[PDB]
């Protein structure tokens, strides 16, 4: 797995690789690391598969019934607080590590990374999964303050490129998404479509 | 029917107050505290001449150093002196030393308003104790004599009769008592006042008397020594 | 494997007189290689009459000093008077074994007077096991002091010499020899030696330097 | 936590005339790598009292949580009573050993510092309920590098100045980049006197590479 | 009879045992709360039984959170359990989602609460009404009031306890929505002092708190000088 | 190490158990019995581990006994076997197991004798003959050479000797004496020890 | 009537009779006065003797070094509210190395107590507390009631006969906090001795008197070591 | 579970149930018991004869132990709950006193039982 | 440790050792193992010093308790089945324990090794501790129920030296007792190396 989110001004982008794996068998070869928590907030997904999907699960729960009851759409904060909470009480019994991003009409596009763990801490952009490690170093050197949402997304994509080519625990096809106040645009890059940099040969 | 926790409009409990009632059905007690040591008398109340008289037990052993003395519902008071028994067995286990009487008197105290029927365990007490007691012992302090009644006031006493004669016998130990009255005398002035009260003519077997001195552990006396107190009065 | 112990260090020694009670102890907090403070004592003030010194994992120190004042607070509520040192000592005992399959590790002695007046020591392991003994030495260097005590204190292994009574001046002159000579060989003993006389006029206090490497 | 994830390394402390100082970098590490570089590691708890802690994170932001509500609680009442420097150092204490005794910790060393009624405050506690109070502190790395120059400037001259404190942190900030691996240049420094606490930051220290060429 | 638990029905509909509740409400003295442009302001007419009392002595206006402000009215040790109930939920609500919690919100959570001791023969209602007030930049000012039988509303201006339909005219007479929290804490103490009928209860101490864009959204004591002021401009409008 | 053997014939059970207690390299008693009465015609003996043997049997003493106070008249062997094999592999799989190996003889007034079998397992098999210990690896083949199941009480009592001198002979424990009993249609009878 | 028996029953006029029937526990007991200066908080107490051979009930309790009560009414629940107490305090020390605030515990006594008054079955506790402490405000005088209300207080009597202290102290309280220890116990006697019948005078047998403050934990003094208080009542 | 206080104090000091209870051990068949020199003996009335009764099941004379038995008069389903438990109660004893009960103490532990039966809840 | 009894004709002698180890440190010479459950019966203990003391303690504690109860002397056998019943429950836990319980009851002399293994046996002669064996050898060889007082006291005392001596565990002094119809005695207190002197 190789996950990452990106905040711009008005909201955010975020991104995954496709790759189940168990051991080095590919379980499944196009799989939705980014899952609808609300209308406007997803999450990244790495980890144990279980794990996320019952956490997930659990969340989008507890934050439906919340934002009834309050008659107001949820924060991207509170969110982030249900997945750390349930993620710290339970570290122990847990292979989570999660990216909450999305927008809310209080604090705008906004990204938090809960790790294994479970603490929280929000971010410009945020990378996670195994996969993150060979990127380190490309989104350290490659991000700009002020990036446009367009800009973004190509950034995203690169990245979890990148990482896909040298990572045998990441791959497929890469799933985007981009949440703003107007809704949410996902899209899928596939083949030919996904960034592309030579192998250097001699 | 009210419950069992139902203040009266003076701002008494019910149950407490019907309670101290049932000691005015049990036999006359009367304690002693003197310089010299404490001596506890109790009217055994023989209902047929079929009746093993030692088998009747309102003087009993706490520990070598505390006796008590009982009146009312006697079945009642069998939990409450067990509970007095473990309690100066656990002092003793976990400080090595010897609990004192009013220690002895507290811990049995705090059991007193224990009931109700909608806080506690699955059949836990019903209702308080119908019984009063005399703790009479020896501690650091020299002798002492403790009261207790079914509201769990407790408070050191000179001298005092519980029981049906208890008016009588506390008006009787008021004109006799002083402070440096020796212990033989407390003695003698509790089966003096013992006779007086008791419908039965007083005799070795149907009274008990027991003491305890700085010098000596909790004594009940026998049938002869008894005898011995009985021919001067 | 998280342990829930580690070793902090610490020598603890008490003396009973004829009308005196001595508990002393070095002052040095350690942890590994490393000293966590120099300015650590491990004697506690109980009552005027009793002092208790503590060495081995400083977390159970500090907690079971709690519990005890604590419980000395209690007592004293139930009972209307203060503990005397050997129900301290047996009420002590009490608490270490309620921890018996997972104990408080602490090596700790009781020094104070008996209810005649006279100096009185008790010392125990960390699951409560206890004694009354004349003199005796815990902690880091006990093996180091305890010896030296039994020669000089007990007159063990001399012929023809008069067992006098212990004088306080004597035992302060031995307490300050002891450490000295521990400080020397125990890496964890150092820094300070604290002292505690306790007598019928109270409890004081003198403090003595040792090297500090 | 029986397995530490995002890590804190060294916190330092040390009491000057009028208050007290600590510092911490800004890293949370993940094993080797460091991971995130822009996290604070220090807590004001209330006006008298600050926090800074080492090791697992999560645990600390959790401590921050509960220490948090807990001085909420307490300003409700209104009533002219606040917990002291002591006081918090005595609940963390508690806290952590009760924690230890259930085999199951809260995997943090911290240093609270404090200014009350005149007295500086400087306690340490750790995850296994050692505690104790001392002139300086220094957990992790800190315990081996910094710690021996500030007993050593501390034994020449006990009352420090809070100028000479402040330069005393940075000289101990700077030998700890040189030579932890899990360090960071970017830090914090808060400080409590009579006023509050305040607590500054990113800040760097200069270094010197010069020994890069003395190799031959 | 059909009065004697709140698991009974009368023959019309009634709870009368929540009705009773109420009752020990209608015989407290007056509290009143007033939402206006940039806050919320309560005020009390604070009965003094007694001169061996202390200045402060029972309070009837809390801090259940930094933001949120309690006025009470009716039985005290009741309003005292749901302060604490109050505080329980506002704690219990920052830990779990991670931000202070909504006014509205906290009024709904505790008026169920309220509610469910209006249902059983096991307990019985509270006999307390009592107000929340907060402000932020987000939500502005808000005013809720909750009785005995669990009801929650918001309001621009209350009263509860034995003059509130006399306090309710007189707040009637506000232009509250224009006005400033400064403003209105001289219209509260004056309100108080209408109200109070001093020949039949001797002695009272007025209560005031506030919060609002002067507190930074803080639930404050109004200071010892404004207050004096207050009731010093109150004593002379009386004339 | 503990020996219990028991015998059964046509009208009788014979059965016999080692008199050590030992402990480490010491034998500490050389007159312990190992047997139980359960009622007037039932024995159960019982050997294995410390504490658990003890506990196990008197509680189903107690029980057994209980049973014949309750309704007038005493569980038979075969019931008190079930019994007994119900408690111990109920207690299997719980908290606390027993560590316990078992004989149950016993004579019934309509059945006759029966000899029954325990392992720690509570697997339970009636047997015209059986033994328990490391020195039943020693003596079921002398039973099985000589046993016939009309055998007299004088030649039980003369195989059982057989028995008990080839643990004197070939055994590396020493275990010089042994209690013998017998039971009937008159109850329990105690036989002189066997000793060497 | 049928709303008389029950903690659970209001009755029509908004009123619950059980609690106010447990207020009259503590109207009977013996009196007892509190008071307080800027440095030291006073109880005295008027101690019931059954007989004449009798010692004299308990009526003041240490609860830590800082704190002390008095107490009317039910004396079984006085001393379970008493050990309550106790706890709280010990609790704070233990966990914060600190005293409890006197305000803190006495609102823990007011949630405490409050809880039976709802519930079926339970009943109010019957007895009224005094309680002298010393913290960081200085000293305190509260007054807890069966209701679970509280009080903060400048000087209180409660029990029987209490009207007529409580007259005393108003005429005597602008006095109060500027008075050395001697002036207000002295105070604190003269205030229980206007509950007494008139033949009958304060003794070191029925007077018990606990103080608190800046220099002093909280001490009882009973029997002989009264008699210091009692002469120079001239 | 129910918890209702059934034993209760009246005004006087009596315990209405344990009176009734009494009434009902007064309505039961006589029993009588006479402590010999080294015999104990204990007879009973009646009750009913009936003809066609098994008379071994309805005997009122039971054995606790070997060495103890007891007559009642009263409520003859309450006897034999109260005669169980006192036979579990000697098998106990023989089990941690190695001793058959004196007849004290189970007469003791019977007394004690029907004491808490007048002070428990919901019984 | 070496601690041993037995019964004889005049009753049961009791005999220790009083030393104490952590390890191979020598913690103390003054131990007392041989404990006062009441007048009439006494406990020894060998293995872990604070299972023994405490576990005896809480022994003496419900003796009393019965003798309370039931207005009479708690019997030997049950004495020592009381403590077998409580120490039963935590096997496998850790506790090391070795007792003899050393009375005269209705059934004369009585002698019972209990331990935290689970055993609870009666017996005329028994020795428990690391030093025991070698106490059996000279115990063993001067045994008779038929002893003379004054004979029985030199053997108990012999066999606790000669322990002392071969076993690096055992050593101080020896402690003796008797237990006698009319309640146990202290009988004497003698350090090894005062015996060392007299035995050559
Ligand atoms: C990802 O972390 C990925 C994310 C997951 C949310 C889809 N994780 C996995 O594929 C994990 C192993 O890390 N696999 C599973 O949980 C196993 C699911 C099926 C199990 C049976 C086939 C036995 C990456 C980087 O780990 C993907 O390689
Ligand atoms: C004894 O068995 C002896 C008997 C005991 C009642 C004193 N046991 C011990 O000495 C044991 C052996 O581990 N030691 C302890 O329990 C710890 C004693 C105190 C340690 C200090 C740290 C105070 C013999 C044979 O084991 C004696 O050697
Ligand atoms: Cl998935
Ligand atoms: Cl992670
Ligand atoms: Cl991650
Ligand atoms: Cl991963
Ligand atoms: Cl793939
Ligand atoms: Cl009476
Ligand atoms: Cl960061
Ligand atoms: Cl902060
Ligand atoms: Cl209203
Ligand atoms: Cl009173
Ligand atoms: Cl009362
Ligand atoms: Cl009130
Ligand atoms: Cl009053
Ligand atoms: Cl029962
Ligand atoms: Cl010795
Ligand atoms: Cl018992
Ligand atoms: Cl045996
Ligand atoms: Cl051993
Ligand atoms: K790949
Ligand atoms: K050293
Ligand atoms: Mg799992
Ligand atoms: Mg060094
Ligand atoms: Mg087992």
């Amino acid at each position: 797995t190789t996950i990452m989110a990106v905040q711009f001004d008005g909201g955010v982008v975020l991104g995954a690789d496709s790759r189940t794996t168990t051991g080095s068998y590919i379980a499944n070869r196009v799989t939705d690391k980014l899952t609808p928590i609300h209308d406007r907030i997803f999450c990244c997904r790495s980890g144990s598969a279980a794990d996320t999907q019952a956490v997930a699960d659990a969340v989008t729960y507890q934050l439906g019934f919340h934002s009834i009851e309050l008659n107001e759409p949820p924060l991207v904060h509170t969110a982030a607080s249900l997945f750390k909470e349930m993620c710290y009480r339970y570290r122990e019994d847990l292979m989570a590590g999660i990216i909450i991003a999305g927008w809310d009409p209080q604090e705008g596009g906004q990204v938090y990374s809960v790790p294994m763990g479970g603490m929280m801490v929000r971010q410009s952009f945020a990378i996670g999964g195994s996969g993150s490690s060979y990127i380190y170093g490309y989104v350290d050197a490659t991000y700009r303050e002020g990036m446009t949402k367009e800009e973004c997304l190509q950034f995203t994509a690169n990245a979890l490129a990148l990482a896909m080519e040298r990572d045998g625990s990441s791959g497929g096809v890469i799933r985007l998404a981009a949440i703003a106040e107007s809704g949410v645009e996902r899209q899928v890059l596939l083949g030919d479509q996904i960034p592309k940099f030579a192998v250097a040969t001699l | 029917d009210r419950g069992v926790n139902t203040f009266s409009p003076e701002g008494r409990l019910f149950q407490v107050e019907y309670a101290i009632e049932a000691i005015k059905l049990g036999s006359t007690a009367i304690g002693i505290q003197t310089s010299e040591g404490v001596c506890l008398a109790v009217e055994k109340r023989i209902t047929s001449p079929l009746m093993e008289p030692s088998s009747i037990e309102k003087i009993v052993e706490i520990d070598a150093h505390i006796g008590c003395a009982m009146s009312g519902l006697i079945a009642d008071a069998k939990t409450l002196i067990d509970k007095a028994r473990v309690e100066t067995q656990n002092h003793w286990f976990t400080y090595n030393e010897t609990m004192t009487v009013e220690s002895v008197t507290q811990a049995v105290s705090n059991l007193a308003l224990q009931f109700g029927e909608e806080d506690a365990d699955p059949g836990a007490m019903s209702r308080p104790f119908g019984v009063a007691l005399l703790f009479g012992g020896v501690d650091e302090k020299g002798p002492q004599l403790f009261h207790m009644d079914p509201s769990g006031t407790f408070v050191q006493c000179d001298a005092r009769a519980i029981g049906s004669a208890s008016e009588g016998a506390q008006s009787s130990l008021q004109e006799v008592y002083h402070k440096s009255m020796t212990l033989k005398e407390a003695i003698k002035s509790s089966l003096i006042i013992l006779k007086q009260v008791m419908e039965e003519k007083l005799n070795a077997t149907n009274i008990e008397l027991a003491t305890v001195q700085p010098g000596q552990n909790f004594h009940m006396f026998t049938k002869e020594e008894l005898e011995e107190v009985i021919k001067d009065i | 494997r998280f342990s829930p112990y580690v070793f902090n260090g610490g020598t603890i020694l008490a003396i009973a007189g004829e009308d005196f009670a001595i508990v002393a102890s070095d002052t040095r907090l350690s942890e590994g290689f490393s000293i966590h403070t120099r300015d650590s004592p491990k004697c506690y003030k109980l009552t005027d009459k009793t002092v208790i010194g503590c060495s081995g994992f400083h977390g159970d120190c500090l907690t079971l000093t709690k519990i005890i004042e604590a419980r000395l607070k209690m007592y004293k509520h139930s009972n209307n008077k203060a503990m005397t040192t050997g129900a301290i000592a047996a009420m002590l005992s009490t608490i270490l074994y309620s921890r018996r399959f997972f104990p408080y590790y602490v090596y700790n002695i009781i020094g104070g007077l008996d209810e005649e007046g006279k100096g009185a020591v008790y010392s125990f392991d960390p699951v409560g096991s206890y004694q009354r003994d004349s003199f005796k030495a815990g902690g880091s260097a006990s093996a180091m002091l305890q010896p030296l005590l039994d020669n000089q204190v007990g007159f063990k292994n001399m012929q023809n010499v008069e067992h006098v009574p212990l004088s306080l001046d004597r035992a302060m002159r031995l307490v300050k020899d002891v450490f000295i000579s521990a400080a020397e060989r125990d890496v964890y003993t150092g820094d300070a030696l604290r002292i505690c006389i306790v007598t019928k006029e109270g409890i004081r206090e003198e403090t003595v330097s040792l090297r500090k490497d | 936590t029986q397995n530490p994830m995002v890590t804190g390394t060294s916190v330092l402390g040390v009491k000057f005339e009028g208050g007290v100082v600590i510092a911490a970098d800004m890293l949370g590490s993940y094993g080797s790598l460091a991971r995130f570089r822009n996290i604070s590691r220090i807590m004001r708890v209330n006006n008298s009292t600050m926090l800074g802690a080492s090791g697992d994170y999560a645990d600390f932001q959790y401590l921050k949580q509960v220490l948090g509500q807990m001085v909420i609680d307490e300003e409700l009442l209104g009533d002219g009573h606040s917990y002291s420097p002591r006081a918090i150092h005595s609940w963390l204490t508690r806290a952590m050993y009760s924690r230890r005794s259930k085999m199951n910790p809260l995997w943090n060393t911290m240093v609270i510092g404090g200014y009350a009624d005149g007295e500086s405050f400087l306690g340490y506690v750790d995850m296994l309920g050692v505690a104790y109070e001392a002139p300086s502190l220094a957990t992790g790395y800190g315990a081996y590098l910094a710690q021996p120059l500030l007993r050593e400037v501390l034994e020449k001259q006990p009352v420090l100045s809070q100028t000479e404190a402040r330069d005393l942190v940075e000289r101990c900030m700077r030998v700890l980049y040189y030579r932890d691996a899990r360090s960071y240049n970017r830090f914090q420094i808060a400080t409590v006197t009579e006023k509050g606490v305040e607590i500054e930051g990113p800040l760097s220290t200069e270094t010197n590479w010069d020994i890069a060429h003395m190799i031959s | 009879g059909y009065d004697l638990s709140a698991s009974t029905f009368s023959p019309d509909g009634r709870v009368f045992q929540v009705e009773y509740a109420m009752k020990a409400v209608e015989n407290s003295s007056t509290a009143i709360g007033i939402r206006c442009k940039d806050g919320v302001v309560f005020g009390v007419e604070k009965l003094v039984l007694s001169k061996l009392y202390e200045e402060g002595s029972n309070k009837r206006l809390f801090n259940v959170d930094r933001h949120v402000g309690m006025a009470v009215a009716g039985l005290l040790a009741d309003a005292r359990s749901l302060a604490d109930i109050a505080r329980e939920e506002a704690s219990n609500f920052r830990s779990n989602f991670g931000y202070n919690i909504p006014l509205k919100h906290l009024a709904d959570r505790v008026a169920m609460y309220v509610h469910a001791y209006t249902l059983y023969s096991a307990v019985r209602p509270f006999g307390c009404s009592f107000m929340l007030g907060s402000y932020s930049v987000n939500d502005g000012a808000q005013l809720y009031m909750i009785d005995p039988s669990g009801v929650s509303y918001g309001y621009w201006g209350c009263a509860i306890g034995k003059a509130r339909q006399a306090a309710k005219t007189e707040i009637e007479k506000l232009q509250m929505k224009e006005m400033t929290c400064r403003d209105i804490v001289k219209e509260v103490a004056k309100i108080i002092y209408i109200v109070h009928d001093e020949v039949k209860d001797k002695a009272f101490e007025l209560e005031l708190s506030w919060v609002g864009e002067l507190t930074n959204g803080r639930h404050e004591i109004v200071p010892k000088d404004i207050r004096e002021e207050a009731e010093k401009y109150a004593k002379e409008s009386l004339k | 190490m503990e020996y219990l053997i028991g015998i059964q014939g046509p009208d009788y059970v014979l059965v016999a158990s080692d008199r050590v207690a030992a402990s480490n390299i010491v034998q500490m008693k050389d007159d312990h019995d190992k047997m139980f009465k359960m009622s007037e015609k039932i024995l159960l003996l019982c050997v294995g581990e410390a504490g658990d043997t003890v506990q196990f049997a008197e509680y189903i003493q107690k029980n057994v006994q209980l049973y014949k106070m309750r309704n007038g008249y005493e569980l038979s062997p075969t019931a008190a076997a079930n019994f007994t094999r119900r408690n111990l592999a109920d207690c299997l799989r719980s908290r606390t197991p027993y560590h316990v190996n078992l004989l149950l003889a016993g004579y019934d007034e309509h059945e006759g004798p029966a000899l029954y079998y325990m392992d720690y397992l509570a697997a339970l098999a009636k047997a015209p003959f059986a033994a328990h210990g490391y020195g039943a690896f020693l003596t079921l083949s002398i039973l099985d050479r000589y046993y016939t199941p009309t055998i007299s009480r004088e030649r039980a009592v003369e195989l059982l000797r057989k028995c008990l001198e080839e643990l004197q002979k070939r055994f590396i424990l020493n275990l010089p004496t042994f209690s013998v009993r017998i039971i009937d249609k008159n109850g329990i009878h105690d036989l002189d020890n066997i000793s060497f | 009537n049928q709303y008389d028996n029950d903690v659970t029953v209001w009755s029509p006029q908004g009123r619950i009779h059980q609690i106010e029937y447990a207020m009259e526990a503590v109207k009977q007991g013996s009196a007892t006065v509190g008071l307080k200066s800027k440095t030291h908080a006073v109880l005295v107490a008027l101690k019931r003797a059954q007989s004449e051979l009798a010692a004299h009930q308990k009526k003041i309790l240490h609860v830590d070094n800082h704190i002390g009560i008095s107490i009317a009414g039910l004396t079984a629940d006085a001393r379970l509210l008493c050990n309550f107490m106790r706890q709280e305090c010990l609790d704070s020390r233990f966990v914060f190395d600190r005293p409890l605030p006197v305000s803190r515990l006495v609102s823990l006594i007011g949630s405490k107590t409050q809880i039976p008054t709802q519930r079926y079955g339970r009943r109010p506790y019957g007895v009224g507390l005094l309680i002298a402490g010393y913290d960081d405000m200085g000293p305190h005088i509260f007054q807890t009631c069966p209701s679970a209300n509280y009080f903060d207080c400048r000087a209180m009597s409660i029990g029987a006969r209490s009207q007529s202290a409580r007259t005393y102290l108003e005429r005597h309280m602008s006095e109060f906090m500027e008075c050395n220890l001697n002036e207000l116990v002295k105070h604190g006697l003269r205030a229980l001795r206007e509950t007494l019948p008139a033949e009958q005078d304060l003794t070191t047998k029925n007077v018990s008197i606990g103080i608190v403050g800046k220099d002093l934990e909280f001490t009882i003094y009973d029997d002989d070591d009264v008699s210091p208080f009692l002469e120079g009542l001239e | 579970s129910y918890d209702r206080a059934i034993t209760v104090f009246s005004p006087d000091g009596h315990l209405f149930q344990v009176e009734y209870a009494q009434e009902a051990v007064k309505k039961g068949s006589t029993a009588v018991g006479v402590r010999g020199r080294d015999i104990v003996v204990l007879g009973v009335e009646k009750k009913s004869v009936a003809k066609l009764q098994d008379e071994r099941t309805v005997r009122k004379i039971c054995a606790l132990d070997d060495n103890v038995c007891m007559a009642f008069a009263g409520l003859t389903a309450d006897a034999r709950i109260v005669i169980n438990r006192a036979r579990v109660e000697c098998q106990s004893h023989r089990l941690t006193v190695e001793d058959p009960v004196t007849v004290e103490y189970i007469t003791r532990y019977i007394a004690s039982l029907k004491q808490r039966y007048t002070q428990s809840n919901g019984r | 440790t070496t601690t041993l009894a037995f019964k004889f004709r005049h009753g049961v002698i009791v005999a220790a050792d009083s030393r104490a180890t952590a390890g191979a440190y020598i913690a103390s010479q003054t131990v007392k193992k041989v404990i006062e459950i009441n007048p009439y019966l006494l406990g020894t203990m060998a293995g872990g010093a604070a299972d023994c003391s405490f576990w005896e303690r809480l022994l003496a504690r419900q003796c009393r308790i019965y003798e309370l109860r039931n207005k009479e002397r708690i019997s030997v056998a049950a004495a020592s089945k009381l403590l077998a019943n409580m120490v039963y429950q935590y096997k496998g836990m850790g506790l090391s324990m070795g007792t003899m319980i050393c009375g005269w009851d209705k059934r004369g002399p009585g002698l019972y090794y209990v331990d935290s293994e689970g055993n609870r046996i009666s017996g005329a002669t028994f020795s428990v501790g690391s030093g025991s064996v070698y106490a059996y050898g000279v115990m063993d060889r001067g045994y008779s129920y038929d002893l003379e007082v004054e004979q029985a006291y030199d053997l108990a005392r012999r066999a606790i030296y000669q322990a002392t001596y071969r076993d690096a565990y055992s050593g101080g002094a020896v402690n003796l007792y008797h237990v006698r119809e009319d309640g146990w005695i202290r009988v004497s207190s003698d350090n090894v190396a005062d015996l060392h002197e007299k035995y050559s």
